[PDB]
């Protein structure tokens, strides 16, 4: 409803800044690594598939994980617990029918008790000061999609797919805002599929040009090219499904020619 | 944690929790405390309300002052307001609510709603019980337990939504996408109700609601509302009632009033006026802010 589209876009971009995880945090994490996070994220994706959760839910969940880990140091054995509580929070916020707590206990192969998942939930809530309505790459893309002429299901799914990859690797994606990853995502999808670029209307909309997105575009392009070889593969599998028009099976462009 | 508050009396029960009036012992400030006994952990209604209320800071949005978060109990500390529209309109029993006060509340409510919608929020349960008024002449949206943050463009969200008398035809007909237009419809209904002081569509079931609406506004066809006859819960057997002359729908209302109300109760969600745009309606050219007889 374009009656508010611009009020909203402007707001999400003020809020993405306030909601940004601290870019430096893993260096300050004694016991966990980018690699252990990517494993965690990759499991969340899987959980997402197993309970047919919204992509938005996944992204939110991640956001909560990065922000929680930005001030709370956690032992590797507890990282999954943070992740479980975060997904249960993200589900309660975003989903019509959230999986019940038992379902979250279960998918840790009972690594953790109910009470444990639920005291973690309370702790994320406090660390995040109940601030759960965070902008995500998903909310940006979905706005950017309005600017297609005509819309193209493959582009959308491809965009969704790359924005999704970007959750997996804290290096480098923790230093890019939602709005920017979404921009690189959409430019990359559009180009891959159709050969077009970031439309002039999104420059007017977002103030971002190719030039601004380049840094992120370079990272993302490499993540695209290397995805078949990544340690984590759940997104690739997810994105073979008919629901996302099998875009993980589309070949990345060999060059971006910026 | 609650050391500084003194419970004074129970106010009522909303979407979840229990609300009490209380005062802060050290400051003097009267507050509404919504108490949530803490199964499944923190209820999503409590998670949305807080997360969303923290962002919504507006003079016509009831203000969340604090969250006192315990292992067994969670408490929401709200600014306290004196009464609800519903209580007030039943009190306005005899008097009737004077046009200037109607215009004011309506203007204020469009303001608080504009702000929600600009901050990607659907409230989804506007009705007189949820609209609170103070002794200074302010009115305010409350109870965001049914609220939700939406995305652009919207996707499908809970179908099970909005008290029935205030529920939009698009929710009733099972449209897979509803948006900000449901809250405007609610507000349309409330506007009519401040005027007539009776609920404009008091149906006892879904089909009852649809039919009451249809009798008043006409059975919508493809002309008045493109896409209707293909809606999941639309039936070709629906009686086709003629639309009434709007002056009859709220007789006391003058031209601008009827105009505004008709745009708030437009069938087609896309043509239904936004809160933002309604603020500039001629109905409001003489808007002031009277204090109500309390
Ligand atoms: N009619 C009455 O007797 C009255 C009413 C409400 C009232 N004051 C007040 N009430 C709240 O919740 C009230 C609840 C009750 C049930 C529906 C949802 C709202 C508030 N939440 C935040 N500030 C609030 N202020 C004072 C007197
Ligand atoms: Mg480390």
């Amino acid at each position: 409803v374009p009656d508010y589209h611009e009020d909203i876009h402007t707001y999400l971009r003020e809020m993405e800044v306030k909601c940004k995880p601290k870019v430096g945090y893993m260096k300050k994490q004694p016991d966990i690594t980018n690699s252990m996070r990517a494993i965690l994220v990759d499991w969340l994706v899987e959980v997402g598939e197993e309970y047919k959760l919204q992509n938005e839910t996944l992204h939110l969940a991640v956001n909560y994980i990065d922000r929680f880990l930005s001030s709370m140091s956690v032992l590797r054995g507890k990282l999954q617990l943070v992740g479980t509580a975060a997904m249960l929070l993200a589900s309660k916020f975003e989903e019509i029918y959230p999986p019940e707590v038992a379902e979250f206990v279960y998918i840790t192969d009972d690594t953790y008790t109910k009470k444990q998942v639920l005291r973690m939930e309370h702790l994320v809530l406090k660390v995040l000061t109940f601030d759960l309505a965070a902008p995500t790459v998903n909310q940006f893309l979905t706005q950017y999609f309005l600017h297609q002429q005509p819309a193209n299901c493959k582009v959308e799914s491809l965009a969704m797919f790359l924005g999704e990859l970007s959750l997996i690797d804290a290096d480098p994606y923790l230093k890019y805002l939602p709005s920017v990853i979404a921009g690189a995502a959409f430019h990359l999808a559009l180009y891959t599929v159709t050969g077009q670029s970031w439309p002039e209307s999104l420059i007017r909309k977002t103030g971002y040009t190719l030039e601004s997105l380049k840094p992120c575009l370079m990272d993302l392009h490499q993540t695209y090219l290397k995805a078949p070889q990544h340690a984590q593969q759940s997104i690739r599998e997810k994105y073979k499904n008919s629901k996302y028009h099998g875009v993980s099976l589309l070949n990345p462009p060999e060059t971006l020619n910026l | 944690s609650m050391e500084n508050f003194q419970k004074v009396e129970k106010i009522g029960e909303g979407t979840y929790g229990v609300v009490y009036k209380a005062r802060n012992k050290l400051t003097g400030e009267v507050v509404a405390l919504k108490k949530i006994r803490l199964t499944e952990g923190v209820p999503s209604t409590a998670i949305r309300e807080i997360s969303l209320l923290k962002e919504l800071n507006h003079p016509n949005i009831v203000k969340l002052l604090d969250v006192i978060h315990t292992e067994n109990k969670l408490y929401l500390v709200f600014e306290f307001l004196h009464q609800d529209l519903k209580k007030f309109m039943d009190a306005s029993a005899l008097t009737g609510i004077p046009l200037p006060l109607i215009k004011s509340y309506l203007f204020q409510l469009l303001q608080g709603l504009a702000f929600c919608h600009s901050h990607r929020v659907l409230h989804r349960d506007l009705k007189p019980q949820n609209l609170l008024i103070n002794t200074e002449g302010a009115i305010k949206l409350a109870d965001f337990g049914l609220a939700r943050a939406f995305g652009v463009p919207v996707r499908t969200y809970t179908h099970e939504v909005v008290t029935l008398w205030y529920r939009a035809p698009e929710i009733l007909l099972g449209c897979k996408y509803y948006s900000t237009a449901v809250d405007i419809w609610s507000l349309g209904c409330i506007f009519a109700e401040m005027v007539t002081r009776r609920a404009l569509f008091p149906g006892d079931s879904e089909i009852d609601q649809l039919f009451r609406i249809f009798r008043t506004l006409g059975t919508p066809d493809e002309v008045v509302w493109p896409g209707v006859t293909s809606m999941p819960d639309y039936k070709p057997s629906f009686p086709k009632w003629a639309r009434q002359d709007f002056s009859k729908v709220v007789p006391p209302l003058d031209e601008d009033g009827r105009s505004l109300l008709s745009q708030m109760l437009h069938y087609d969600p896309n043509k239904r006026i936004s809160a933002k745009a309604a603020l500039a309606h001629p109905f409001f050219q003489d808007v002031t802010k009277p204090v109500p007889h309390l």
